[PDB]
């Protein structure tokens, strides 16, 4: 049994309602009216918490802006009015038959806000790190929305690929923005063979891609 | 009041086995099902196993290929998991969770332990190197590089500096060591007088480092 959640990510202006769907590959209706589909919310850094069980039953203490529905294969979790505490990952879970229980892949709920372009910064490797034989060049995109963004590393105007990793913060509770840091790694030898290190950023709030660069050695 | 208190984080090499325990209290231990669920970093929940204490025959999600055993000790009101033949696919937070009353059903899962991180890697425990990220608004920060395993925490100026701070999720490098950055934006005017120190704590290696970040 496969559960397919939709959408993968949902942005809601606060106070607006929200809908999350979970579709099962076969009916979860146990031959008794009970349908074995539950909903959990997991907030960042926390364990999951039960929201809805057996299709539509609200767990004890769950606020009544939450509800669930669905009778066999199509299930929906609905929030009357999205308070901002509701941000997180929602999982459906089916338990029709032991030991074949499964979870959906999760839908991420985020706060919708106005478009905000990244503020970009680039950091050379420190002299201290260079002494050890590797160079980390770090690019920072501060406080942007929406989440989707593209960082392109260029060394002497040659497009880099395969030598960087990035990660993204959770949505900031105050301004609903994201931040992203990309690390380009090379050996000290490779680092010292080039001049201009450049971070090229593509975001919806930027009419043209912003590039931040430096010449190695100031 | 239900409590589910799990044992502490584990580090294992590929091929090993890991045991995680969950001490339950506040209810009749033998009248509820118990579950194990795990979550690999940044991934979804995966249901693993279920039993009921004192006379249960546990059952296991089939993808564990028989590597997973669940047991319970009713006189200690504790449930255990043992996961053998570990690989890096098993790096995850492992959760114990109370299921339904035995007269109601197996699910839902109404109470959850705090989670136990198990890291499976050939890497050995190692504190980070901390390098400066040197700067009308200045960004500065610390690159916390080449540590193992997770987690690390970072503060700025002993916690007095919280506004503008972003500490990013760690990335797992091809070396098998982690690296993360923590940054803060400050007024460019303050760079001359204000001191900025990142306080990094890597409890797995018993390491605390302070790094002053200068222009």
């Amino acid at each position: 049994i496969v559960m397919t959640q939709t959408p993968l990510s949902l942005s809601v202006t606060p106070g607006q309602p929200a809908s999350i769907s979970c579709k099962s590959s076969q009916s979860l209706l146990h031959s008794d009216g009970k349908t074995y589909l539950y909903w959990y919310l997991q907030k960042p850094g926390q364990s999951p918490q039960l929201l809805i069980y057996e299709v539509s039953n609200r767990l004890s203490g769950v606020p009544d802006r939450f509800s669930g529905s669905g009778s066999g294969t199509d299930f929906t979790l609905k929030i009357s009015r999205v308070e901002t505490e509701d941000v997180g990952v929602y999982y459906c879970m089916q338990s029709i038959q032991v030991p074949l229980y499964t979870f959906g892949q999760g839908t991420r709920l985020e706060i919708k806000r106005t478009v905000a372009a990244p503020s970009v910064f680039i950091f050379p490797p420190s002299d201290e790190q260079l002494k050890s034989g590797t160079a980390s060049v770090v690019c920072l995109l501060n406080n942007f929305y929406p989440r989707e963004a593209k960082v392109q590393w260029k060394v002497d105007n040659a497009l880099q690929s395969g030598n960087s990793q990035e990660s993204v913060t959770e949505q900031d509770s105050k301004d609903s923005t994201y931040s992203l840091s990309s690390t380009l790694t090379l050996s000290k030898a490779d680092y010292e063979k080039h001049k201009v290190y450049a971070c090229e950023v593509t975001h919806q709030g930027l009419s043209s891609p912003v590039t931040k660069s430096f010449n190695r050695g100031e | 009041q239900v409590q589910l208190v799990q044992s502490g984080a584990e580090v294992k090499k590929p091929g090993a086995s890991v045991r995680v325990s969950c001490k339950a209290s506040g209810y009749t231990f033998t009248s509820y099902f118990m579950h194990w669920v795990r979550q690999a970093p940044g991934q979804g929940l995966e249901w693993m196993a279920i039993t009921y204490p004192g006379g249960g025959s546990p059952s296991y999600a089939p993808q564990f290929q028989g590597r997973l055993t669940m047991t319970d000790d009713t006189s200690a009101t504790t449930v255990y998991m043992d996961l053998s033949d570990l690989t890096s696919k098993d790096t995850a937070v492992y959760y114990c969770a109370r299921g339904a009353h035995r007269s109601i059903g197996t699910t839902p899962l109404d109470s959850w332990g705090q989670g136990t991180l198990v890291t499976v890697s050939s890497a050995s425990t190692k504190g980070p190197s901390v390098f400066p990220l040197a700067p009308g608004t200045a960004a500065l920060g610390c690159l916390v590089k080449d540590y193992f395993p997770e987690p690390v925490t970072v503060s700025w100026n002993s916690g007095a500096l919280t506004s503008g701070v972003h500490t990013f999720p760690a990335v797992l490098q091809s070396s098998g060591l982690y690296s993360l950055s923590s940054v803060v934006t400050v007024p460019s005017s303050s760079l001359g007088t204000q001191t900025y120190i990142c306080n990094v704590n890597h409890k797995p290696s018993n390491t605390k480092v302070d790094k002053r970040v200068e222009p």
